[PDB]
């Protein structure tokens, strides 16, 4: 048997189609998020909005609920439909159920959505992966990622392929078991990962930081440039 | 090859299956349709594998309203099915808007219909291209709908087998200020150029849209107009 | 067409005339050339011309033999052409219509990556249509530019006419300028074709004709071959 | 003869679900043992990244307090089976007001396992180990994508499952105490998977007839670490 | 051969069908969205310039669906028509359930989601149509957006789609204008870009279709240019290039 | 071969090789034994083991107190038909409150299994069954095949190595008709021993029995019932 | 006439083949071959030969003119686990 | 030509009705031939009832059928499909009379059957009916008609027509006959059909070999001629 | 080859080979004959003894559920059972709606239309058996019918389906079915069964008979060879 069909096993049991979904994600750009002492911080890179194109329509980050936001890497159409599905799911569950929503339920829901759209022929799996941030682990922060194979997991920090190969190794080398001292060092580590990222010029890099008690916050390019310069100076006296 | 299925693109960004349906349009019997200052003319030719037929038992020119003319070039059965659905759609619009179908509305709706068969491999698009003429707002108009599910307008047009010479004749012969009878004469002339053999009332039928209403030429009228073509 | 001559000369004639420049500035010599444009329209006419001015051996390969299509000899035939070219250095290798199987493509890429430029041996491979494969070939060590062949302009088509106009006679006032403007967007060989189809129009009267009117209908029958279904194609693709 | 499940192979087998059996090989190994003292399940982790939350891998999951569960296969179909099992057990309690016996769980889960080609899909590339202490005492079962299920005194499923199963067969008998069975499973895992065992790269779970709750082990593996 | 069906993935992880769709618009048209201020315009060229095509609708590339929305079309005509009617239906539904004009971005994203859904599922084919729209709303006012078969929407100060898009985007980068870039400067830029993208000299008016939206009429209006004003624009461009030749 | 798509494909030979593969899948099952007297019906099974620390796969399933089954094939379809017969027995007990006769139930299973054989989208139920049932009309021992066909046998055996059994039952059918229950189960055990390899012998672990009678409800006779009947088994001489 | 079946070596077979290959190699006559074999999964005999050669390579990289048991172990991890990754 | 003809919905590169022609070839395999001829006030049908064996009952192998008490029918094709389409035609006529109340002329019936056949041609779910249709009927105050419908869905009226194996020869005979304007009366029409068939098969028929049906303005009730009437017609042609 | 794989796939010339495969598969099955007298119809079927595991009367090929119709098959037994079920359902439908007995012509027509309907759609295959239909009606006449898996049915004075087709047809031809009564028909049917390859290459066979007529109030019953054994010994009269 071969990979020409969604539901067909390889003779050694592999499903080459979902592996191709993961690889189609792997061609997608860098996406690295971490959870700090209290805050969860993310950084959007490689947008490269060229002059005539506007950066507003890029949608570097979309907030599902006040305690969860997402952007996904890969195909923007699939990212958008999954954003709409997650937003509708969380809002409807909070509105309808006798008790409100937690990030774990929406994590399960999106994992189930990927597994479902992956499960049958005539229905292409999503070619996107995303790194989930939640505020209400009894007020504590927590971090997941999602995968086209309908797979999710929890991390102290996570990255995906294009950013994984370099940045994630840099994190596993650097990540201190002590949570980054305050959101200041959280943003410092995010900027360091962006330094491990390809270009780090600040022309398209933007970040969104969520404190797990405060709602989501959006960072301005000027503050991002100031943080990048601070990290460059810190590397400068590191000699 | 890529024409095996209609649901996929070619690397050249072409739908090979839709093209071959238009080849069946080329295999259709040529029809000539031109507009005049006072109306529109739709002419077509017929031939029989034997004189055993009742050549008047069926009609190739069909109306959709009392003031609409319509002619095709393709295989008969798909044409007749499309005519039935077009008449029913016109009736539905008459029920809804309390008005008869406008020519533009009719052509867009029938083209959307003919697009409805352009999805999924279990169905096949019509091998029929349509010529539509009608009166609207006191002025004559004409268009054409093709198996692609689209439409385009035309002051002078024709299609079928050996259509390119008809195009050349229309380019070098048609002007926008022609008169209805002279339009019928031009139509029969370009049909005679388009098909071999003598053109007689057994061989051609023509429908003309007048602003008040549309009618199909009787066999005696076909004999009279076909005779003394210049 | 003029821009084609300069860049091909800079990439073929120049590496032939002054190898000292590339060694003095310490560069690996340019290795490959690739041509975009409508089929022919000076495509082969250029490659054949440059080889004459450099006097190097010209190799002509059609796209047809490239695509033997039954694993004919594509694996080794590429090498056999290459080795013979090295034996007759300096030489120019030309292939046309690459668009007209994957295994011999990898074979060519490896040879393109592997053979030495120590013999003024270069590859000029030409194409007609814009293909997805073509953009993949533009890689390090294989090809270095994107020469384009546009359809000839009004005065440009006139020069094409004048190229074959030496042999043909003329009336007391044949204005090729007015004849030139009647075929907008026509390719090059078709401008030869209108001269070609004016050819047996001289046989239509079985004597010296080459008349101004002749080209006016020598235009007529040429354009339709460059035509016909293009009228429908609008009603087809739309 | 590989296009679909609904086609019989020349020998009578199916070369579509036999590969679903092959998918068990690419999954991590897991150990399950049934003893009169209790039922224990062991799961290998092979830590993939220090940044991962170790418990985020659901290869050890509970469907009810009287019963245990372990996994070897694609974690997505794994979670689907896990959810289905929790749903059937909870509904069985809702209707009967009693615990769902482990054999009934294994049977009722398998009906969802029997949907690859008989309704109106594809077998789930997951093989499971169930461990329950109920009205029939301590119980350990194994079930595979083919839909067959078996009551097991011991079982090892996953990658390198064959050698572990062979060694366990050489050592284990159906009259051990629970602790020595756990020790045998632990030494077999330590032999097979990576290195000296610890909470990071192995997971352990065990349920008892007198303790029909908390199969899980959370840093009480330290006794195992100092012992084995 | 991993390009047969839209729902399969290839061992390099790309969708050959959707790329085939992009290449299908690659030869569709030359429709463009102009960078402009005080008013936004679309410019379209028709490959149906003929002595006998009637253009009865007085427009075949532009289609207006609001008092503040309009669209320009380049792609498969049947897909284009069904997409425009679907947009009309979406606008009708939004106006019915909100009693408020739709935001442009919400509408275009809804269409792109529908297109993505049409691509995702089996037995179904991507709409090989890319079309440009403009709109004024209470969220962002002047807005210009582009959509593609894959289900992606592109926001642009200026953009051009169809054949020879590379030259248009390169010159729009080169001849770019910002801020004070009035509608008349946009007309000049559109004229120049279409003259270069087309092979013609003295670009004929009947080969171009242009529409625009103006907000000095702040109750909002959309205009489609006739032949005479376009011809005057052509004459203005001709005299501009003549002056540029006089600048030698 | 082109002719190995779904059962919809008729072979030129007048066969449908999918059905023959289903019969082979029947032969894929382990040895089974089924035999009756004029008052009882008994089926004997050989429970295939997996390991010294795993239980043998069961072969005898309970459908109703008056009808019993024994399976040989891919257990999924076996259990699906088992649930089917359970449902039909329940409906029979519900409508007129009457134990369902064997013949009508077996005909229903035949029709149900036949529908896939004509229709694409579902492989036919590929499991071999032995059926033991007693009703108010007579005692019955039955077999069915994935070809949607069923056979009423005085004595029947399906599975691997079953031919030695089949010879045993064919030779001894002059005896069973009025043999007692103990003699009938001894005959079944002797039939099972014929299929045994020289290196394996019967025991409670691998032997399963199922008995139904006119005054004895169908029950499954596992290890506990196997223990007494093991005595009186024919030896293994040479 | 005769069909001869070859199966993957068991623990006894693995010990025997390790004895066979290690005999010609320069090692200390103190290695626990049985430990290596039972550490070895269903790995074929070619795997035993390759592991012995890789242990020799490990020794060579340190220029130790005797191999060590440590080299045998590290070769086992290298080969077996690198493929078993 | 080859390859693209394997499915009915696939247009060959030439854009031709290949599966339609294959249905026609399935028609021609049955060694049969039929004809319908229109007269001044009569319509005549006759077909070859080539009885293969004597052990069958001749009543059970008829190929003339009454679909309406005043409309006739004649078959050419495989028996099962012919029975199916005559049942369908009877149902369609009955439904028309149920809905509209008054008559369903042969024109409507054949047009409807041809339309439905076009439907099966259009969708790939079911194989097209590989048999042809010929009918006769009297019209309101105008006269008799003969209509021919085929698997392609082609549908038209006929002054004379033929079906079966012997298409071209029978049609040529009819064409040679019809060029002259004369009183094509009932006896002359049936004689012309009979002699056409007796030459195209070139056999001196015994009466059991053929079946004759007729409808006429003076006798609108459709009739199937008895064997004795067949002998009377034969001795009429005997002169 | 090629244009063969589906019942809906036409051949480039002629008809679908799927149907032909169906009827030839019918040709290789066990033989079944049916002969009708003036007022009644008699059937004959040969059945193979399987092994001694068989139970002297199991899996027989004679089935009859209708107040005046007898029915026997010659083909694969599973499709035979399914077609018997369809015939029973159609007969019950007619009896429920119309309220009276169905003419055997109409019943065979509907059953054969359903059979051919199983040949039209590509998702379904033609049947693997051919069977015969026998009845009498006091109102209009006596009937016999023969139906094949191709959806084609005819009425016969006598017919024979199985691996005896032409030889058994000739054995039918020697009879005078117009005027004979069903009492002699049973004897000739059983003898004809035995003469035509009873166990030439086959080991042995079992014979079963069916008999419906006006003399038995129109209803069908299996003629008992448990009594009078006259056709059985009549067959052995023909051994030499
Ligand atoms: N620019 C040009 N000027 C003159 N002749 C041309 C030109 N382009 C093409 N031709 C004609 O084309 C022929 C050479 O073949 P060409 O079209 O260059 O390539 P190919 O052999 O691939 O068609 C010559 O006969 C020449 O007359």
């Amino acid at each position: 048997s071969y990979d020409r069909a969604i539901t067909v096993f390889s003779p050694d049991g592999h499903l080459f189609q979902v592996e191709y979904a993961q690889e189609a994600v792997k061609k997608g750009s860098t996406a690295v998020g971490v959870r700090g002492r209290d805050i969860v911080v993310l950084g959007v890179e490689k947008k490269s909005v060229a002059k005539l194109q506007d950066e507003r329509t890029v949608r570097k980050i979309c907030a599902l609920d006040d305690n969860v936001c997402m952007a996904f890497a890969g195909l923007t159409a699939d990212a958008r439909i999954v954003i709409n599905r997650a937003r509708v799911e969380c809002q409807s569950h909070r509105l309808t159920v006798e008790d409100p929503v937690t990030v774990e339920y929406i994590t399960r829901y999106i994992a189930s959505l990927k597994q479902r759209y992956t499960q049958s022929n005539g229905r292409r799996p999503f070619g996107i992966s995303a790194l989930i941030v939640g505020f209400d682990f009894d007020g504590t922060p927590r971090l997941y990622q999602t995968d086209p194979s309908g797979t999710y997991h929890a991390w102290k920090a996570n990255a995906i392929g294009r950013g994984a190969k370099s940045v994630r190794e840099f994190l596993e080398k650097n990540y201190t078991d002590e949570a980054i001292e305050t959101d200041d060092l959280t943003i410092k580590l995010v900027i360091k990962a962006l330094l491990e990222v390809v270009q780090s010029g600040g022309k398209n890099i933007e970040l969104a930081v969520m404190r797990r008690d405060q709602s989501l916050k959006i960072l301005n390019p000027e503050e991002i440039e100031k943080y990048v310069a601070e990290i460059e100076k810190e590397k400068e006296e590191n000699e | 090859g890529y024409s095996f299925s209609l649901t996929t693109f070619s690397p050249s960004g072409k739908l090979v299956q839709i093209e071959y349906a238009l080849a069946a349009v080329a295999g259709g019997a040529p029809s000539v349709g031109i507009k005049a200052a006072n109306g529109v003319v739709l002419a077509t030719e017929k031939k029989q594998k034997s004189i055993l037929y009742d050549e008047r038992s069926v009609h190739k020119v069909e109306p959709i309203t009392k003031h609409i003319g319509l002619v095709y070039s393709g295989m008969g059965p798909d044409y007749r099915v499309l005519v039935h659905r077009a008449r029913k759609l016109a009736q539905q619009y008459y029920l809804v808007y309390q008005e008869p179908i406008p020519t533009a509305q009719l052509v867009q709706r029938v083209a959307s219909v003919m697009q409805e068969y352009t999805q999924s491999g279990g169905v096949r698009p019509f091998g029929v291209s349509l010529l539509i003429c009608g009166w609207n707002e006191g002025r004559p108009y004409l268009f054409q709908s093709d198996p692609s599910g689209a439409y385009f307008a035309w002051k002078a047009t024709a299609h079928g087998k050996n259509y390119v010479n008809g195009k050349t004749f229309l380019e070098h012969h048609y002007n926008e200020d022609l008169e209805l009878e002279d339009a019928i004469h031009t139509a029969i002339l370009t049909l005679k150029e388009s098909f071999e053999g003598q053109m007689t009332e057994d061989n051609i039928e023509v429908g003309i849209c007048n602003e008040a209403g549309f009618r199909r030429l009787t066999p005696t009228e076909v004999k009279d107009y076909l005779a003394a073509i210049a | 067409l003029d821009k084609q001559i300069k860049e091909i000369k800079e990439v073929i004639e120049l590496p032939v005339k002054h190898p000292e420049l590339f060694e003095a500035l310490g560069i690996a010599q340019p290795k490959g050339v690739l041509l975009y444009g409508p089929p022919g329209t000076g495509k082969t006419l250029l490659a054949r011309a440059v080889a004459h001015h450099t006097d190097c051996t010209f190799i002509r390969v059609s796209g047809s033999e490239l695509v033997q299509k039954f694993i004919g000899e594509g694996a080794r035939m590429v090498r056999e052409l290459f080795v013979m070219a090295r034996e007759h250095a300096p030489s120019i290798i030309f292939m046309d219509e690459i668009d007209s199987v994957q295994r011999t493509m990898l074979e060519l890429l490896n040879q393109l990556d592997g053979f030495e430029a120590t013999k003024n041996i270069k590859v000029i491979m030409a194409t007609n249509r814009i293909d997805i494969l073509d953009s993949a070939l533009l890689r390090p060590g294989r090809i270095d530019r994107k020469i384009e062949f546009p359809p000839p302009n009004e005065e440009a088509r006139l020069d094409i006419l004048k190229i074959h106009s030496r042999k043909m006679n003329l009336t007391r006032g044949i204005n090729l300028r007015k004849i030139a403007e009647l075929m907008p967007g026509a390719s090059g060989a078709e401008v030869k074709g209108v001269c070609t189809e004016a050819g047996m129009y001289a046989l239509r009267e079985r004597r010296v004709h080459v008349t101004q009117e002749d080209f006016e209908m020598a235009v007529a029958k040429v354009m339709q071959k460059d035509s016909e279904k293009n009228m429908s194609i609008k009603k087809l693709w739309k | 003869y590989d296009r679909g499940v609904n086609t019989f192979s020349p020998e009578g087998r199916l070369f579509q679900v036999e590969y679903a059996i092959e998918a068990i090989k690419l999954g991590s190994t897991a150990i399950g043992i049934q003893t009169s003292e209790g039922v224990c399940l062991a799961v290998e982790k092979r830590i993939t990244s220090p940044l991962m939350e170790p418990s985020s891998i659901e290869k050890i999951v509970e469907i009810d307090a009287h019963i245990g569960c372990a996994m070897s296969g694609l974690i997505a179909d794994a979670k689907t089976l896990i959810d289905k099992a929790r749903v059937e057990t909870q509904n069985h309690w809702f209707t009967y007001n009693e615990t769902m016996t482990v054999e009934s769980v294994t049977q009722a889960v398998s009906n969802l396992a029997l949907q690859f080609g008989e309704e109106d899909s594809r077998p789930f590339g997951v093989a499971l180990l169930f461990g329950g202490v109920d009205e029939k005492g301590p119980q350990l079962f194994h079930m595979d994508p083919s839909g067959t299920f078996v009551q097991c005194d011991a079982r090892a499923i996953g990658s390198a499952s064959e050698g572990a199963q062979s060694s366990l067969q050489e050592v284990y008998h159906k009259s051990m105490t629970l602790k020595e069975a756990i020790k045998s499973s632990l030494i077999i895992l330590k032999q097979v998977m990576e290195e000296k065992l610890n909470a990071t790269n192995i997971e352990l779970a065990t349920v008892q007839p007198g303790q029909n709750f908390h199969m899980f082990t959370k840093e009480e593996l330290e006794e195992v670490i100092k012992d084995i | 051969r991993y390009d047969s069906r839209t729902t399969i993935f290839s061992p390099e992880g790309r969708l050959y069908q959707v790329e085939y769709a992009m290449e299908a618009i690659g030869h569709a048209g030359t429709c463009l969205g102009i960078l402009a201020n005080d008013g936004v315009l679309l410019a379209a060229e028709r490959r149906n310039i003929h002595k006998l095509l009637d253009e009865v609708f007085f427009s075949e590339k532009i289609y207006k669906l609001n008092e503040d929305m309009a669209c320009s079309v380049a792609g498969i005509t049947s897909d284009a028509n069904v997409l425009t009617n679907e947009l009309r239906l979406i606008a009708q539904r939004y106006l019915l359930q909100y009693q408020e004009p739709i935001p442009c971005e919400q509408l275009v994203t809804a269409l792109c989601d529908i297109k993505q859904a049409y691509t995702q599922f089996g037995g179904k084919r991507p709409f090989g149509v890319s079309l440009l729209y403009i709109g004024w709303d209470k969220h962002y006012g002047f807005q210009l957006y582009q959509s593609d078969p894959s289900g992606n929407y592109g926001g642009w100060k200026a953009t051009c789609i169809g054949n020879n898009s590379a030259a248009a985007v390169s010159m729009l980068k080169q001849d770019y204008k910002e801020g004070e870039m009035t509608l008349k400067s946009a007309l000049a830029l559109a004229i120049k870009v279409l003259n270069k993208t087309m092979d013609v000299s003295k670009l004929s008016a009947e080969k171009v279709e242009i529409a625009t939206l103006t907000r000095e009429n702040g109750k909002t209006v959309i205009r489609v240019l006739k032949q005479k004003e376009v011809e005057q624009l052509i004459k203005k461009h001709e005299e501009e290039e003549a002056k540029a030749e006089r600048e030698k | 071969n082109q002719y190995d798509n779904d059962v919809t494909v008729w072979s030129p030979q007048g066969r449908i090789h999918q059905i023959e593969y289903a019969m082979e899948a029947v032969k894929q099952g382990s040895a089974t034994v089924g035999l009756k007297s004029k008052t009882h019906a008994v089926l004997v099974a050989l429970k295939r083991a997996q390991s010294e620390l795993a239980a043998h796969q069961k072969k005898i399933l309970h459908v109703d107190n008056h009808i019993g089954i024994s399976i040989a094939g891919l257990t999924a379809d076996a259990r699906l038909l088992c649930n089917f017969m359970r449902q039909e027995c329940l409906d029979s007990r519900f409508v007129f409150d009457r134990p369902l006769p064997v013949s009508r139930l077996v005909s229903l299973i035949g029709s149900k299994t036949q529908i896939p054989t004509q229709r694409y989208g579902r492989r036919p139920y590929g499991v071999g069954l032995l059926i033991a049932g007693y009703d108010d009309m007579g005692p019955h021992i039955f077999q069915t095949c994935p070809s949607a066909n069923y056979f009423d046998c005085r004595a029947m055996s399906i599975g691997a190595r079953s031919q030695s059994a089949r010879t045993y039952l064919e030779r001894h059918m002059s005896e069973f008709m009025e043999c007692n229950l103990n003699e009938l189960v001894k005959h079944g055990l002797r039939a099972l021993r014929e299929t045994l390899p020289a290196e394996q012998d019967l025991t409670t672990k691998n032997v399963s029995i199922g008995i139904v009678g006119k005054d004895l409800e169908f029950t499954i006779y596992d290890d506990d019932d196997v223990s007494p009947f093991l005595e009186g088994l024919e030896e293994r001489p040479q | 006439d005769r069909k001869i079946e070859f199966s993957l070596p068991d623990l006894e077979g693995r010990t025997h083949i390790f004895k066979i290959h290690a005999r010609s190699m320069s090692v200390e006559r103190d290695i626990r071959f049985e430990l290596l074999a039972r550490l070895c999964p269903n790995s074929t005999g070619a795997e035993i030969r390759s592991v012995c050669t890789e242990a020799g390579m490990f020794a060579i990289r340190a220029r130790r003119k005797i191999a060590t048991e440590k080299d045998f172990l590290e070769a086992v991890n290298k080969v077996i686990k690198s493929y078993a990754k | 030509s080859a390859g693209f003809d394997r499915h009915i919905t696939i247009f060959s590169p030439e854009g031709r009705l290949y599966q339609v022609e294959y249905a026609f070839k399935a028609i021609n395999q049955g060694g049969l031939t039929s004809v319908a001829v229109r007269g001044k006030d009569c319509a005549v049908i006759v077909t070859q009832k080539k009885v293969p064996d004597k052990l069958l009952d001749s009543s059970t192998v008829t190929h003339l059928f009454k679909i309406t008490e005043n409309i006739g029918c004649v078959m050419t094709g495989m028996t099962a499909d012919s029975r199916s389409q005559v049942q369908r035609a009877r149902y369609e006529a009955a439904n028309w009379k149920y809905k509209y109340g008054y008559e369903i002329p042969v024109d409507m019936l054949c047009k409807r059957i041809a339309d439905i056949s076009q439907v099966y041609t259009q969708n790939a779910e079911m194989r097209p009916l590989g048999c042809c249709m010929i009918l006769i009927g009297i019209d309101e105050e105008q006269g008799p008609q003969v209509y021919k419908c085929d698997p392609a869905g082609y549908y038209c009226g006929f002054k004379a027509t033929a079906a079966g194996v012997k298409q071209t020869e029978s049609t040529s005979f009819l064409e040679k006959k019809v060029k002259k304007k004369f009183d094509w009366t009932f006896e002359q029409t049936v004689e012309t059909a009979i002699t056409c068939l007796s030459t195209v098969l070139s056999i001196d028929f015994k009466p059991s070999e053929i079946e004759v049906g007729v409808v006429t303005v003076e006798n609108p009730k459709f009739r199937i001629l008895t064997e004795a009437e067949i002998d009377a017609h034969l001795v009429a042609l005997a002169e | 080859t090629g244009y063969d794989l589906s019942a809906s796939t036409f051949s480039p010339d002629g008809r679908v080979f799927q149907v032909e495969y169906a009827m030839k598969a019918v040709e290789n099955s066990s033989t079944a004959i049916g002969i009708r007298c003036k007022d009644g119809v008699v059937f004959g079927v040969e059945k193979l003894v399987l092994s001694k595991l068989y139970e002297e009367g199991s899996n027989k090929r004679l089935f009859n559920v209708d107040r005046h119709v007898g029915m026997a098959v010659a083909g694969l037994l599973a499709d035979a059972r399914s077609l018997a079920d369809i015939a029973r359902e159609e007969a019950s439908n007619f009896r429920s709606n119309f309220g009276y007995n169905i003419p055997l012509k109409h019943l065979a027509d509907r059953v054969a239309m359903y059979v051919h309907a199983y040949t039209l759609y590509s998702a379904v295959r033609p049947f693997g058996c051919s069977f015969m239909l026998g009845s009498y009606s006091v109102n209009d006449g006596a009937q016999l019918y023969m139906i094949d898996p191709s959806g084609v049915s005819y009425g016969y004075w006598g017919c024979a389906i199985g691996k005896a087709r032409q030889a058994a047809k000739t054995e039918i031809e020697k009879l005078q079915m117009k005027e004979m009564t069903c009492r002699d028909i049973v004897k000739e049917v059983a003898k004809i069964i035995y003469i035509v390859h009873d166990e030439v290459k086959d080991k042995a066979f079992e014979l079963e008979l069916s008999w419906v007529g006006e003399l038995t109030n129109g209803r069908h019953e299996i003629v008992p060879k448990d009594i009078r054994e006259e056709a059985e010994k009549y067959a052995k009269e023909s051994l030499k």
